[PDB]
Protein backbone atom coordinates (compact mmCIF):
# COMPACT_ATOMS: atom_id res chain seq x y z
CA UNK A 1 0.00 0.00 0.00
CA UNK A 2 1.48 3.61 -0.76
CA UNK A 3 -0.52 7.09 -0.93
CA UNK A 4 -0.41 8.02 -3.98
CA UNK A 5 1.39 10.99 -5.46
CA UNK A 6 1.73 12.43 -8.89
CA UNK A 7 5.11 11.46 -10.47
CA UNK A 8 6.30 14.74 -12.22
CA UNK A 9 5.12 17.89 -11.23
CA UNK A 10 7.48 20.56 -13.01
CA UNK A 11 7.04 24.24 -13.01
CA UNK A 12 8.62 27.33 -15.59
CA UNK A 13 11.39 29.36 -13.68
CA UNK A 14 9.61 31.51 -10.94
CA UNK A 15 6.37 29.17 -10.44
CA UNK A 16 5.12 27.70 -7.63
CA UNK A 17 4.94 24.02 -7.47
CA UNK A 18 1.53 21.63 -5.78
CA UNK A 19 2.17 18.12 -5.07
CA UNK A 20 -0.53 16.25 -3.85
CA UNK A 21 -0.87 13.21 -1.79
CA UNK A 22 -3.67 11.29 -1.14
CA UNK A 23 -5.71 8.47 0.50
CA UNK A 24 -4.45 9.71 4.20
CA UNK A 25 -6.91 9.70 6.80
CA UNK A 26 -4.55 10.93 9.67
CA UNK A 27 -1.76 13.67 9.57
CA UNK A 28 1.03 14.26 6.81
CA UNK A 29 4.67 15.01 6.30
CA UNK A 30 6.74 15.14 3.47
CA UNK A 31 10.29 14.27 3.06
CA UNK A 32 12.46 16.22 0.40
CA UNK A 33 14.84 13.31 -1.05
CA UNK A 34 17.76 13.79 -3.72
CA UNK A 35 20.29 11.51 -5.12
CA UNK A 36 23.28 10.67 -2.48
CA UNK A 37 21.95 13.29 0.30
CA UNK A 38 20.55 12.78 3.70
CA UNK A 39 16.87 12.77 2.91
CA UNK A 40 15.04 16.02 5.66
CA UNK A 41 11.26 16.87 6.44
CA UNK A 42 10.43 20.00 5.03
CA UNK A 43 6.47 19.56 6.42
CA UNK A 44 5.08 17.77 9.26
CA UNK A 45 1.47 17.94 10.69
CA UNK A 46 0.53 19.23 7.16
CA UNK A 47 1.33 22.29 7.01
CA UNK A 48 4.17 23.14 9.85
CA UNK A 49 7.59 23.95 9.00
CA UNK A 50 10.28 22.69 11.26
CA UNK A 51 13.27 25.48 11.72
CA UNK A 52 15.51 25.91 8.75
CA UNK A 53 12.92 25.11 6.29
CA UNK A 54 12.81 28.26 3.93
CA UNK A 55 8.84 30.07 4.40
CA UNK A 56 8.45 29.25 0.43
CA UNK A 57 7.11 25.50 1.24
CA UNK A 58 3.66 25.30 3.08
CA UNK A 59 1.34 22.88 3.01
CA UNK A 60 -2.24 21.99 3.40
CA UNK A 61 -5.07 18.56 4.09
CA UNK A 62 -8.31 18.50 3.10
CA UNK A 63 -9.74 15.36 3.79
CA UNK A 64 -7.66 12.36 2.67
CA UNK A 65 -5.86 14.64 0.54
CA UNK A 66 -2.80 16.31 1.67
CA UNK A 67 -0.26 19.23 -0.73
CA UNK A 68 2.89 20.42 -0.58
CA UNK A 69 2.96 23.53 -1.88
CA UNK A 70 6.72 25.36 -3.24
CA UNK A 71 6.44 29.07 -3.97
CA UNK A 72 8.94 30.26 -6.27
CA UNK A 73 10.35 27.02 -6.87
CA UNK A 74 14.32 26.84 -7.15
CA UNK A 75 16.75 24.99 -8.31
CA UNK A 76 17.84 24.14 -4.63
CA UNK A 77 14.22 22.72 -4.32
CA UNK A 78 14.21 20.43 -7.05
CA UNK A 79 14.25 16.80 -5.74
CA UNK A 80 11.98 13.53 -5.07
CA UNK A 81 9.29 14.48 -2.39
CA UNK A 82 7.29 11.77 -0.26
CA UNK A 83 4.79 12.21 1.49
CA UNK A 84 4.05 9.98 4.86
CA UNK A 85 1.11 8.96 6.81
CA UNK A 86 1.03 6.55 10.13
CA UNK A 87 -0.70 3.36 10.05
CA UNK A 88 -2.00 1.03 12.79
CA UNK A 89 -0.86 -1.97 11.07
CA UNK A 90 2.37 -1.11 9.25
CA UNK A 91 3.19 1.77 11.75
CA UNK A 92 4.03 3.96 8.45
CA UNK A 93 3.20 4.27 5.14
CA UNK A 94 4.12 6.35 2.52
CA UNK A 95 3.86 7.65 -0.79
CA UNK A 96 4.51 7.02 -4.58
CA UNK A 97 7.18 9.63 -4.91
CA UNK A 98 6.70 13.16 -6.92
CA UNK A 99 9.82 14.11 -9.20
CA UNK A 100 9.94 18.39 -8.38
CA UNK A 101 11.60 19.84 -11.73
CA UNK A 102 11.91 23.48 -13.04
CA UNK A 103 11.78 23.14 -16.89
CA UNK A 104 14.68 23.52 -18.84
CA UNK A 105 12.81 22.50 -22.17
CA UNK A 106 9.34 22.03 -22.91
CA UNK A 107 7.12 19.41 -21.16
CA UNK A 108 6.44 16.60 -23.56
CA UNK A 109 4.23 13.53 -23.42
CA UNK A 110 5.43 9.83 -23.73
CA UNK A 111 5.03 7.86 -26.72
CA UNK A 112 3.88 4.11 -25.37
CA UNK A 113 4.29 0.87 -27.45
CA UNK A 114 2.81 -2.19 -26.10
CA UNK A 115 4.00 -5.93 -27.63
CA UNK A 116 1.66 -9.21 -26.60
CA UNK A 117 3.62 -12.01 -25.76
CA UNK A 118 5.70 -13.44 -28.94
CA UNK A 119 4.26 -17.04 -30.45
CA UNK A 120 7.90 -18.26 -29.86
CA UNK A 121 7.85 -17.28 -26.18
CA UNK A 122 4.38 -19.32 -25.50
CA UNK A 123 6.06 -21.98 -27.60
CA UNK A 124 9.19 -21.96 -24.27
CA UNK A 125 5.82 -21.76 -21.90
CA UNK A 126 6.36 -17.94 -20.93
CA UNK A 127 4.70 -15.05 -21.57
CA UNK A 128 5.85 -11.64 -21.26
CA UNK A 129 4.02 -8.34 -22.03
CA UNK A 130 6.45 -5.29 -23.26
CA UNK A 131 5.82 -1.84 -23.05
CA UNK A 132 8.09 0.82 -23.56
CA UNK A 133 7.60 4.46 -23.07
CA UNK A 134 9.91 7.29 -24.90
CA UNK A 135 10.30 11.13 -25.57
CA UNK A 136 9.18 12.54 -21.99
CA UNK A 137 9.94 15.25 -20.28
CA UNK A 138 10.31 15.34 -17.47
CA UNK A 139 11.81 12.22 -17.21
CA UNK A 140 9.49 10.83 -14.29
CA UNK A 141 6.26 8.47 -15.14
CA UNK A 142 3.86 6.10 -13.17
CA UNK A 143 2.94 2.91 -15.01
CA UNK A 144 -0.23 0.88 -14.13
CA UNK A 145 -1.02 -2.42 -15.69
CA UNK A 146 -4.30 -4.00 -15.82
CA UNK A 147 -5.86 -7.07 -16.46
CA UNK A 148 -8.81 -6.24 -18.33
CA UNK A 149 -10.18 -3.61 -16.33
CA UNK A 150 -8.24 -4.68 -12.98
CA UNK A 151 -5.44 -3.58 -11.75
CA UNK A 152 -2.22 -6.14 -11.44
CA UNK A 153 0.87 -5.51 -9.61
CA UNK A 154 2.64 -8.63 -9.39
CA UNK A 155 4.96 -9.97 -12.45
CA UNK A 156 5.94 -6.28 -12.61
CA UNK A 157 9.13 -4.67 -13.70
CA UNK A 158 9.56 -1.34 -14.44
CA UNK A 159 13.17 0.75 -15.36
CA UNK A 160 13.88 4.28 -13.82
CA UNK A 161 13.78 7.05 -16.78
CA UNK A 162 16.95 7.25 -18.63
CA UNK A 163 18.02 10.26 -20.88
CA UNK A 164 17.76 9.63 -24.41
CA UNK A 165 19.96 11.05 -27.48
CA UNK A 166 17.10 13.49 -28.27
CA UNK A 167 17.67 14.90 -24.48
CA UNK A 168 14.27 13.55 -23.63
CA UNK A 169 13.63 10.20 -21.22
CA UNK A 170 12.64 6.43 -21.82
CA UNK A 171 11.56 3.98 -19.76
CA UNK A 172 9.89 0.36 -20.14
CA UNK A 173 8.08 -2.00 -18.36
CA UNK A 174 7.28 -5.57 -18.11
CA UNK A 175 4.44 -7.44 -17.12
CA UNK A 176 5.18 -11.53 -16.15
CA UNK A 177 2.49 -14.36 -16.96
CA UNK A 178 1.71 -17.37 -17.51
CA UNK A 179 0.50 -18.45 -20.83
CA UNK A 180 -2.60 -20.10 -19.06
CA UNK A 181 -2.95 -15.77 -17.66
CA UNK A 182 -2.46 -14.68 -21.20
CA UNK A 183 -4.79 -16.76 -23.09
CA UNK A 184 -8.00 -17.16 -20.41
CA UNK A 185 -8.02 -13.10 -20.24
CA UNK A 186 -9.90 -10.48 -22.93
CA UNK A 187 -6.94 -7.82 -22.94
CA UNK A 188 -4.05 -7.26 -20.46
CA UNK A 189 -3.09 -2.89 -20.73
CA UNK A 190 -0.53 -0.76 -19.49
CA UNK A 191 -1.35 2.46 -18.78
CA UNK A 192 1.38 5.42 -18.19
CA UNK A 193 1.04 8.35 -16.06
CA UNK A 194 2.68 11.77 -17.01
CA UNK A 195 1.96 15.27 -15.97
CA UNK A 196 -1.51 15.51 -17.09
CA UNK A 197 -1.69 12.85 -19.38
CA UNK A 198 -2.46 9.41 -19.50
CA UNK A 199 -1.84 7.18 -22.25
CA UNK A 200 -3.11 3.90 -22.19
CA UNK A 201 -2.45 0.60 -24.97
CA UNK A 202 -4.20 -2.74 -24.82
CA UNK A 203 -3.31 -5.72 -26.25
CA UNK A 204 -5.54 -9.21 -26.62
CA UNK A 205 -4.54 -13.13 -27.58
CA UNK A 206 -4.97 -14.36 -30.99
CA UNK B 1 24.25 18.09 15.51
CA UNK B 2 23.51 14.55 15.46
CA UNK B 3 24.63 12.49 12.55
CA UNK B 4 24.12 9.15 11.33
CA UNK B 5 26.62 7.26 9.06
CA UNK B 6 25.70 4.01 7.46
CA UNK B 7 28.35 1.51 6.58
CA UNK B 8 29.23 1.78 2.90
CA UNK B 9 27.35 -0.07 -0.16
CA UNK B 10 27.71 -3.54 -1.27
CA UNK B 11 26.97 -6.54 -2.93
CA UNK B 12 25.60 -9.16 -1.20
CA UNK B 13 25.24 -12.80 -2.95
CA UNK B 14 21.32 -14.06 -3.50
CA UNK B 15 20.60 -15.92 -0.78
CA UNK B 16 22.63 -14.77 2.12
CA UNK B 17 22.54 -11.83 4.91
CA UNK B 18 22.19 -8.06 4.11
CA UNK B 19 24.53 -7.03 7.36
CA UNK B 20 24.61 -2.93 7.64
CA UNK B 21 25.23 -0.87 10.68
CA UNK B 22 24.91 2.89 11.23
CA UNK B 23 26.86 4.78 13.85
CA UNK B 24 25.29 7.38 16.00
CA UNK B 25 27.49 10.80 16.85
CA UNK B 26 26.29 13.25 19.40
CA UNK B 27 23.20 13.81 20.99
CA UNK B 28 22.18 10.17 23.67
CA UNK B 29 20.68 6.62 22.49
CA UNK B 30 18.03 6.89 24.44
CA UNK B 31 14.91 8.59 23.87
CA UNK B 32 15.10 7.16 20.93
CA UNK B 33 13.66 4.82 18.29
CA UNK B 34 16.79 3.84 16.48
CA UNK B 35 15.19 3.17 12.89
CA UNK B 36 16.14 1.53 9.37
CA UNK B 37 14.36 2.34 6.20
CA UNK B 38 14.56 1.41 2.45
CA UNK B 39 13.84 3.24 -1.30
CA UNK B 40 13.89 1.00 -3.93
CA UNK B 41 12.01 1.70 -7.97
CA UNK B 42 9.99 -1.71 -6.85
CA UNK B 43 8.42 -1.17 -3.69
CA UNK B 44 9.16 2.84 -3.61
CA UNK B 45 9.63 4.24 0.43
CA UNK B 46 9.20 1.34 3.10
CA UNK B 47 10.05 1.16 6.86
CA UNK B 48 12.06 -1.41 8.00
CA UNK B 49 11.94 -1.38 12.02
CA UNK B 50 13.44 0.14 15.07
CA UNK B 51 14.85 -0.15 18.28
CA UNK B 52 14.94 1.05 21.41
CA UNK B 53 17.95 1.61 23.68
CA UNK B 54 16.70 -1.17 26.16
CA UNK B 55 16.70 -3.46 22.63
CA UNK B 56 13.23 -3.92 22.58
CA UNK B 57 12.24 -3.96 18.67
CA UNK B 58 9.34 -3.09 16.33
CA UNK B 59 9.43 -4.72 12.58
CA UNK B 60 7.32 -4.10 9.64
CA UNK B 61 4.79 -6.94 9.47
CA UNK B 62 6.03 -7.37 5.43
CA UNK B 63 9.38 -8.51 6.89
CA UNK B 64 8.44 -10.14 10.45
CA UNK B 65 10.41 -13.41 10.37
CA UNK B 66 13.52 -12.51 8.34
CA UNK B 67 14.77 -9.20 9.92
CA UNK B 68 16.54 -8.40 13.12
CA UNK B 69 17.59 -5.11 14.45
CA UNK B 70 20.54 -5.25 17.54
CA UNK B 71 21.81 -1.79 19.72
CA UNK B 72 25.41 -0.95 21.53
CA UNK B 73 24.06 1.94 23.46
CA UNK B 74 27.83 2.56 24.71
CA UNK B 75 29.56 2.49 21.18
CA UNK B 76 26.51 4.38 19.91
CA UNK B 77 25.75 1.73 16.77
CA UNK B 78 23.05 -0.37 15.49
CA UNK B 79 22.68 -2.89 12.78
CA UNK B 80 20.36 -4.18 10.40
CA UNK B 81 20.38 -7.62 9.31
CA UNK B 82 18.20 -9.35 6.81
CA UNK B 83 18.03 -13.12 6.28
CA UNK B 84 17.72 -14.87 2.90
CA UNK B 85 17.79 -11.60 0.27
CA UNK B 86 16.72 -11.16 -2.87
CA UNK B 87 16.82 -9.55 -6.20
CA UNK B 88 13.63 -7.84 -4.82
CA UNK B 89 15.96 -6.48 -1.38
CA UNK B 90 18.15 -4.50 -3.45
CA UNK B 91 17.74 -0.68 -2.75
CA UNK B 92 18.89 2.10 -1.03
CA UNK B 93 19.09 1.66 2.81
CA UNK B 94 18.79 4.46 5.37
CA UNK B 95 19.26 4.79 9.10
CA UNK B 96 17.23 7.32 10.77
CA UNK B 97 15.62 8.38 13.76
CA UNK B 98 12.21 9.10 16.28
CA UNK B 99 11.42 10.57 19.16
CA UNK B 100 10.24 7.96 21.42
CA UNK B 101 6.23 8.22 22.07
CA UNK B 102 3.52 8.10 20.05
CA UNK B 103 4.05 8.15 16.18
CA UNK B 104 1.00 9.24 14.69
CA UNK B 105 2.51 12.69 13.93
CA UNK B 106 5.96 11.67 14.28
CA UNK B 107 8.86 11.85 11.58
CA UNK B 108 12.18 10.64 11.11
CA UNK B 109 15.02 12.82 11.58
CA UNK B 110 18.73 12.78 11.36
CA UNK B 111 18.93 10.55 8.43
CA UNK B 112 22.15 8.84 7.24
CA UNK B 113 23.17 9.57 3.72
CA UNK B 114 22.13 6.27 2.50
CA UNK B 115 23.99 3.43 1.16
CA UNK B 116 23.00 0.96 -1.94
CA UNK B 117 22.80 -2.18 -1.29
CA UNK B 118 22.97 -4.48 -4.48
CA UNK B 119 21.81 -8.38 -4.60
CA UNK B 120 23.16 -10.27 -7.28
CA UNK B 121 23.01 -13.34 -8.47
CA UNK B 122 26.19 -15.73 -9.11
CA UNK B 123 26.42 -17.73 -12.58
CA UNK B 124 26.28 -16.59 -15.75
CA UNK B 125 23.42 -17.24 -18.29
CA UNK B 126 22.45 -16.63 -21.95
CA UNK B 127 19.94 -14.54 -22.99
CA UNK B 128 16.69 -16.05 -24.73
CA UNK B 129 15.72 -13.72 -27.61
CA UNK B 130 11.71 -13.59 -29.18
CA UNK B 131 11.12 -11.19 -31.26
CA UNK B 132 8.76 -8.25 -30.93
CA UNK B 133 6.35 -8.18 -34.04
CA UNK B 134 4.97 -5.42 -35.52
CA UNK B 135 1.24 -5.28 -37.04
CA UNK B 136 0.92 -5.68 -41.10
CA UNK B 137 -1.55 -2.76 -40.68
CA UNK B 138 -1.33 -0.02 -42.98
CA UNK B 139 -0.74 3.51 -42.27
CA UNK B 140 -0.97 6.01 -45.21
CA UNK B 141 2.64 7.21 -44.21
CA UNK B 142 2.70 6.08 -40.89
CA UNK B 143 5.52 4.30 -38.84
CA UNK B 144 5.28 0.53 -37.40
CA UNK B 145 7.66 -0.51 -34.32
CA UNK B 146 9.13 -3.90 -33.62
CA UNK B 147 12.05 -5.38 -31.63
CA UNK B 148 13.85 -7.75 -30.03
CA UNK B 149 13.17 -9.07 -25.98
CA UNK B 150 16.26 -10.15 -24.55
CA UNK B 151 15.01 -12.01 -22.04
CA UNK B 152 17.16 -13.64 -18.53
CA UNK B 153 20.51 -12.87 -18.92
CA UNK B 154 23.03 -12.39 -16.32
CA UNK B 155 25.48 -10.67 -15.98
CA UNK B 156 25.12 -7.03 -17.97
CA UNK B 157 25.79 -6.45 -20.32
CA UNK B 158 24.02 -7.34 -23.72
CA UNK B 159 24.66 -4.63 -26.63
CA UNK B 160 22.02 -4.80 -29.64
CA UNK B 161 22.38 -4.05 -33.12
CA UNK B 162 20.34 -3.83 -36.02
CA UNK B 163 21.08 -5.95 -39.58
CA UNK B 164 24.74 -5.86 -38.68
CA UNK B 165 24.87 -2.44 -37.63
CA UNK B 166 23.55 -0.88 -41.13
CA UNK B 167 20.43 -0.14 -39.52
CA UNK B 168 21.00 3.15 -36.89
CA UNK B 169 18.32 5.33 -37.54
CA UNK B 170 15.15 4.45 -35.74
CA UNK B 171 16.94 2.33 -33.18
CA UNK B 172 16.29 2.38 -29.43
CA UNK B 173 17.54 -0.37 -27.11
CA UNK B 174 16.63 0.38 -23.65
CA UNK B 175 18.24 -0.10 -20.10
CA UNK B 176 17.50 -3.55 -18.70
CA UNK B 177 15.29 -4.61 -15.92
CA UNK B 178 16.09 -6.95 -13.05
CA UNK B 179 13.79 -9.81 -12.32
CA UNK B 180 12.91 -11.26 -8.80
CA UNK B 181 15.06 -14.24 -10.35
CA UNK B 182 18.30 -11.74 -10.30
CA UNK B 183 18.40 -12.09 -14.52
CA UNK B 184 18.33 -8.87 -16.66
CA UNK B 185 15.84 -8.87 -19.56
CA UNK B 186 16.47 -6.12 -21.94
CA UNK B 187 14.24 -4.61 -25.31
CA UNK B 188 15.82 -3.01 -28.40
CA UNK B 189 13.13 -1.64 -30.73
CA UNK B 190 13.64 -0.08 -34.09
CA UNK B 191 10.67 2.59 -35.90
CA UNK B 192 10.39 1.73 -39.45
CA UNK B 193 8.53 3.38 -42.45
CA UNK B 194 5.05 1.30 -42.25
CA UNK B 195 5.40 0.62 -46.00
CA UNK B 196 8.92 -0.76 -45.65
CA UNK B 197 7.58 -4.05 -44.13
CA UNK B 198 7.47 -6.70 -46.15
CA UNK B 199 10.46 -5.38 -48.12
CA UNK B 200 13.35 -5.02 -45.84
CA UNK B 201 14.60 -7.55 -43.73
CA UNK B 202 15.01 -6.73 -40.10
CA UNK B 203 17.52 -8.91 -38.12
CA UNK B 204 18.22 -8.22 -34.35
CA UNK B 205 21.94 -9.00 -33.57
CA UNK B 206 22.38 -9.87 -29.65
CA UNK B 207 25.83 -10.51 -28.34
CA UNK B 208 26.31 -11.31 -24.62
CA UNK B 209 29.95 -11.42 -23.83
CA UNK B 210 29.80 -13.14 -20.35
CA UNK B 211 28.41 -16.67 -21.85
CA UNK B 212 29.95 -15.84 -25.29
CA UNK B 213 26.55 -16.37 -26.68
CA UNK B 214 25.04 -14.36 -29.88
CA UNK B 215 22.03 -14.51 -31.33
CA UNK B 216 20.16 -13.32 -34.87
CA UNK B 217 17.00 -12.93 -34.97
CA UNK B 218 14.97 -11.90 -38.12
CA UNK B 219 11.77 -10.16 -36.79
CA UNK B 220 9.04 -10.32 -39.39
CA UNK B 221 5.29 -9.02 -39.39
CA UNK B 222 2.44 -11.06 -37.42
CA UNK B 223 0.91 -13.95 -39.50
Amino acid sequence: YELTQPPSVSVSPGQTATITCSGASTNVCWYQVKPGQSPEVVIFENYKRPSGIPDRFSGSKSGSTATLTIRGTQAIDEADYYCQVWDSFSTFVFGSGTQVTVLRQPKANPTVTLFPPSSEELQANKATLVCLISDFYPGAVTVAWKADSSPVKAGVETTTPSKQSNNKYAASSYLSLTPEQWKSHRSYSCQVTHEGSTVEKTVAPT
Amino acid sequence: QVQLQESGPGVVKSSETLSLTCTVSGGSMGGTYWSWLRLSPGKGLEWIGYIFHTGETNYSPSLKGRVSISVDTSEDQFSLRLRSVTAADTAVYFCASLPRGQLVNAYFRNWGRGSLVSVTAASTKGPSVFPLAPSSKSTSGGTAALGCLVKDYFPEPVTVSWNSGALTSGVHTFPAVLQSSGLYSLSSVVTVPSSSLGTQTYICNVNHKPSNTKVDKKVEPKS
